[PDB]
């Protein structure tokens, strides 16, 4: 079977921009192309499971844990859920101008054990490929690169595919996370007709992708910088404590007080 | 606590009789050799910079099974083929450390060197006393961890406690498993341990400039065909296939920041959460971590963060993500 | 008795197989070649080889000699340590021993040999908590005489379980206890 | 470490002794305070000889004119060399303990 | 002693590509070959090392007009009973002479890793937060509003080869083992070229082996350009680029340290 998780990138801050701008495209319509995604992915078969987050600059809460309109009771439960939860969420929500750039390594990690809860309860008989269709929605914090480095590196050992689904920006740390893990990456530029790029390169499932003709991967710059400026570098001087990808050779690298000896 | 972060470490197996011994459910060789498959593959996922180097000593002498390389899946090849090795002789610590000095002797100072014996047969035939090797092994700070099955040898007990190494014995199969899992992670950095800067170069994927124009076309560098994109090297320019590798020519490491940035969790390590069974007017029926019930009384929460977490969620974070989620906010 | 042990276990491959195994000393009477070979018995237990020091029970070695760690251990002892019934000294000695203060001949030889194997069996534990096990490879110690006239310390820590090992069961239970007294406190 | 003995109170220079020591200690007492000769067994190679000597030193101590000297045998001179070694370790500890020299000797023949 | 005439007929032949690329280095007389290497039963055994009288009667009794299988048959060949204890003692004793030969991490800035290599009013927060509050009052218009035909055809287009989002030869095979072979060749030089360059070595010995491989540099440069030459001519197709990067590269590191030294002269 299969668990799929989308971790929708809901910011207020740009989303809100967005309303200001009255452009086509609206943060409910992103909500109800996701829905749609998920319902087909749950659609394909019984077996197979989803589950929703959604990523705000305080946290990130998840969306998921009769036939009034001639409806599968299944589906109408995830739409009425999903559509109360995202209300009350976006409805409700403190104000911080400091912190305004949108979270996403602490909703990826919390899909993390969420998988590996799933897995650890589903029964060994039937063996679970678990995937993140990641949606990003605006531009990333610098700040945040050491944890999404490390919530991507436990997605990588785990073997979950991280699928990025970035628009309106090009996150080159979501790129390079998707890379690392072997996930698809997608950069539509037609955000009215975004629904079909899902249900023709994400929603095939990893059995599939192979058999499959989907967009090339994109060139990723796996670019490095020194401490000092945050310019590309070719050759860095790191130490065996710090680790750190430095500037130019130097007595002794600030973030290591080490008594290096001359050589 | 200072760990060394890069480290050449050499995984010596014993060809001994002894081995032949089926102590363990399946042969003990091919179940050492199984688990040791499953520890490089896991000792280059949680230390990419590193390399390891596999010599195997049987009938009183010692052969380097692979050199030195950054390559999980060479090291995996040799432990597959090496499964169906005759195991027939005597090993020899004095030929098996000596190789293994011979080959660390001219490795970098600021690199840790390291070895991890998995003894086998107790006996240990060697042309020299061994006792005069402890002292050269110590002069070149050479770790030496012995992992000994089914005997507590005193030699290698004061080789280990001499040379700054551990020493253990199996318990069973399961406690292997954790010996061996423990001694992936990198050892802290003693007093005789020094650093020192490490001359590093970052590379760049690339492919063809424009339509294949003024493309570099190139077949490998360590049955390789001809590429049309791949790594480069910043002095060598010769094209490499994978990354991490050290430069054929340079002599320099060449390795990307993702496999650096792997290694921060060992520097940044997560402080134990401490565990109350009782809810402790936790009302949130919902772990936190998995938005979960909370079907056992347990419950781990930080110092910072004060969240919940129930017991998988606790011990993935401290086993694998190595990163609290709620605390990250 | 131990030359003609050795002389079978000559002829027969077994010796040959304990030599590979591990190295292989043997005492004798007299006191230069008892001093060498315990002298390179050390450095055979300091060193990986090992050594199998074959001695006697009534032989000065035993008594002077005392192991500690890593030193002596496993302690076998093959045979109960009985002097030979011909000796006429001892026949006064145990004879009047009998006439006066009443002690039966059989109980004075048992406990002569009980207190000898005692002797002899009790090195390994010298101090500092080194582990060692005590194997004593005869039926007659099984015995419940032989039992209660060994040491309390001893005969408490015995138990019924182990106390009639077959060959193998013995050499399995021993692996498990070395095992144990592997990893630390 | 000073052990509050039902007899008296006894000096001891390691960090702690097993319930056996204490077993040691007391009948040992018990058999100097009756004043008659007496047997016991002890398994430790070495403790014994510790405990025993600290015992007696304090014994004297409390009664001096009960007991003139110790005369403490063993079987041979590279055995009897270690308790040798032991008592100076336990006159060291106790030296140490009262600040200054007491008219105590000890020796070998 | 002939010791490197020995090794180099212990490697003439059991060892191709090490002799391959040796000879190739002469094969044009591109230098000397000094420089090359300059810069780069079981029972028997037991007892010699085993039996010092065994040795000894070795020495002796070396076969003059007698044979391997007698002397063979010489091995195996309360008196005797003590003998058999005396044996063993001496027999282990001689085995074991015989193998007995004569820090707290403190540090002052941690967010830099939190910002790693990667790298890069106040009312419009208010008015986007009034305006997304607003906007989600309506739900569930999948009915007609998440997508239309028009935009779906368009996708798909898109997604076809020729269209955005989507862009979209093993010819010579004997050629190829003729690069392997340059590139090894290229290899096994630049590795000596290389083997000290990167460190400074301000000493006069360290520096004449320096310039001695520099001007080595020039002289097999010299000769791969005319192979290059016999290779181009062929086709005029699958151009061979790379190998003059890694060339000129190495002049330019040549001549940029030259001036280097110059400037610090
Ligand atoms: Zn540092
Ligand atoms: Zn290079
Ligand atoms: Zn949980
Ligand atoms: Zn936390």
């Amino acid at each position: 079977l299969n668990l799929l998780v989308i971790v929708v990138d809901a910011n207020p801050i740009w989303w809100g921009k967005q309303a200001l701008k009255e452009s086509q495209f609206t943060l409910s319509k992103c909500i109800d192309a996701v829905m749609v995604l998920g319902n087909s992915h749950l659609f394909m078969n019984r077996s197979n499971k989803l589950a929703v987050i959604a990523s705000h600059i305080q946290e990130s809460r998840f969306l998921y844990p009769g036939s009034k309109d001639g409806k599968y009771e299944l589906l109408t439960s995830a739409n009425e859920v999903i559509v109360e939860e995202i209300k009350d969420l976006m409805t409700k929500s403190d104000i911080k101008g400091q912190h305004t750039e949108t979270l996403l390594a602490g909703s990826l990690a919390k899909a993390l054990c969420y998988i590996h809860r799933m897995n650890k309860e589903v029964k060994d008989n039937q063996e679970m490929k678990s995937r993140i269709l990641v949606i990003k929605a605006a531009e990333d914090s610098a700040l945040q690169y050491m944890n999404f480095m490390n919530v991507i590196f436990a997605a990588q050992k785990q073997n979950i595919l991280i699928d990025a689904c970035v628009l309106d920006s090009d996150s080159g740390l979501l790129q390079q996370a998707c890379d690392i893990t072997g996930g698809l990456y997608l950069k539509v530029p037609q955000m009215p007709s975004l629904l079909q790029y899902l249900l023709w390169v994400f929603l095939p499932d990893q059995d599939q992708r192979s058999q499959l003709i989907l967009p090339p991967p994109v060139h990723v710059d796996y670019r490095a910088a020194c401490f000092c400026h945050r310019n590309l570098i070719e050759i860095g001087y790191v130490c065996s404590v710090c680790l750190s990808i430095f500037c130019n050779f130097s007595p002794i690298c600030t973030t290591c007080e080490t008594a290096f000896k001359i050589s | 606590v200072r760990l060394g972060m890069m480290r050449h470490l050499y995984v010596v197996v014993d060809g001994s009789r002894t081995m032949e011994d089926q102590d363990l459910k399946p042969n003990r060789l091919t179940c050492t050799l199984k688990l040791l498959e499953y520890f490089v593959e896991e000792y280059f996922d949680q230390n990419p910079i590193s390399q390891i180097g596999i010599i195997v000593t049987k009938s009183k002498r010692a052969e380097k099974l692979t050199e030195l390389s950054g390559n999980p899946r060479k090291h995996i090849t040799s432990l597959k083929k090496a499964v169906d090795m005759t195991c027939h002789g005597e090993p020899s610590l004095y030929n098996s450390l000596s190789i293994a000095m011979q080959t660390l002797k001219h490795m970098p100072g600021h690199t840790s060197r390291e070895v991890l014996i998995i003894f086998s047969s107790l006996t240990t035939c060697d042309p020299s006393n061994i006792y005069d090797l402890i002292k050269t092994l110590k002069a070149a700070k050479i770790r030496v961890s012995v992992i000994g099955l089914s005997a507590e040898v005193r030699v290698c007990t004061v080789l280990a406690r001499e040379t700054g190494g551990t020493y253990h014995v199996i318990l069973d199969e399961s406690h292997y498993k954790e010996l061996l899992t423990h001694h992936v992670s990198p050892p802290p950095a003693s007093s005789s341990s020094e650093c020192s800067l490490i001359r590093m170069g970052f590379p760049q994927h690339t492919i063809a400039s424009l339509s294949d124009q003024d493309a570099k076309p190139s077949f490998s560098m360590a049955e390789p065909g001809l590429t049309l994109g791949g790594y480069f090297c910043p002095q060598c320019r010769a094209k490499y296939c994978e990354l991490p590798v050290e430069c054929k020519i340079c002599g320099l490491t060449l390795v990307s920041a993702p496999h650096l940035a792997r290694s921060y969790h060992h520097l940044f390590p997560l402080d134990a959460f401490q565990e109350i069974p009782l809810e402790e007017y936790n009302g949130e029926r919902f772990c936190y971590g998995c938005q979960g019930e909370l079907k056992d009384q347990h419950v781990y929460v930080c110092a910072v963060c004060q969240n919940v977490f129930c017991v998988d969620c606790d011990v993935f974070v401290h086993d694998s993500l190595h990163c609290c989620p709620g605390c990250i906010h | 008795y131990m030359e003609s042990t050795v002389a079978s276990w000559y002829e027969q491959g077994i010796l040959e197989n304990i030599q590979r195994n591990k190295l292989l000393f043997i005492e004798t009477q007299d006191g230069a070649e008892t001093s060498v070979a315990l002298e390179k018995y050390q450095e055979a237990c300091e060193n990986g080889r090992g050594a199998i020091l074959l001695s006697v029970a009534r032989g000065k070695v035993s008594e002077g000699i005392d192991f500690v760690h890593h030193y002596g251990r496993a302690v076998i002892m093959f045979g109960v340590p009985y002097v030979y019934t011909q000796s006429r000294i001892l026949k006064a000695r145990l004879e009047y021993l009998r006439d006066q203060f009443q002690i039966r001949e059989n109980d004075f030889l048992t406990f002569d040999a009980m207190r000898h194997a005692a002797q002899c069996v009790g090195r390994a534990i010298r101090g500092k908590t080194d582990y060692g096990l005590m194997v004593f490879a005869d039926k007659r110690f099984a015995r419940g005489d032989k039992r209660g006239k060994l040491p309390r310390w001893i005969q408490e820590h015995l138990t019924d379980a182990n106390l009639n090992l077959t060959v193998d069961e013995g050499v399995q239970v021993a692996k498990y206890f070395l095992r144990q007294m592997a990893q630390p406190f | 470490m000073k052990l509050n003995v039902d007899g008296l109170l006894v000096y001891f220079p390691y960090d702690y002794i097993y319930p056996e020591q204490f077993s040691y200690m007391r009948e040992l007492k018990r058999t100097l305070d009756a004043k008659g000769h007496g047997v016991l067994e002890m398994p430790s190679g070495t403790g014994k000889t510790v405990s025993l000597l600290a015992l007696i030193m304090a014994y004297q101590r409390a009664y001096p004119l009960e007991v003139t000297k110790l005369i403490y045998c063993s079987r041979t001179v590279p055995e009897i060399e270690k308790v040798i070694e032991e008592l100076r370790k336990l006159l060291n500890f106790y030296e140490k303990q009262e600040g200054e020299k007491l008219p105590f000797l000890g020796l070998a023949l | 002693a002939n010791k490197e005439l020995e090794e180099k007929n212990r490697m003439l032949q059991e060892d191709p590509v090490l002799f391959q690329l040796y000879k190739d280095l002469v094969v044009s007389q591109v230098i000397s070959a000094e420089e090359f290497w300059a810069n780069r039963s079981d029972i028997i055994e037991s007892i010699f090392r085993t039996y010092p009288a065994v040795k000894m009667k070795y020495a002796e009794n070396v076969p003059h007009n007698m044979t391997e299988k007698e002397f063979w048959t010489r091995f195996f060949q309360e008196n005797s009973n003590a003998a058999i204890i005396k044996r063993f003692n001496h027999h282990s004793a001689m085995v074991l002479a015989a193998g007995l030969r004569k820090i707290a991490l403190n540090l002052k800035k941690s967010d830099r890793y939190y910002h790693g290599p990667t790298p890069i009013t106040s009312q419009d927060i208010i008015n986007s937060f009034q305006s997304i509050r607003q906007e989600m009052e309506a739900y569930t218009p999948k009915l007609t509003q998440v997508l239309s035909s028009s935009a779906a055809s368009s996708t798909i287009t898109a997604l076809s080869p020729g269209g955005a989002l989507m862009q979209g030869q093993m010819v010579p095979n004997d050629i190829q083992s003729e690069l392997k072979h340059l590139y090894v060749a290229v290899g096994e030089l630049l590795r000596h070229f290389w083997s000290c360059f990167p460190v400074n070595t301000p000493f006069l010995e360290e520096k004449v082996v320096k310039m001695k491989s520099n001007l080595e540099r020039f002289q097999v440069t010299k000769l791969c350009p005319f192979q290059e030459k016999i290779r181009r001519q062929y086709l005029s197709t699958n151009l061979v680029s790379h190998i003059e990067e890694m060339l000129q590269t190495a002049y330019n590191k040549l001549h940029t340290w030259q001036s280097r030294r110059l400037m610090k002269k």
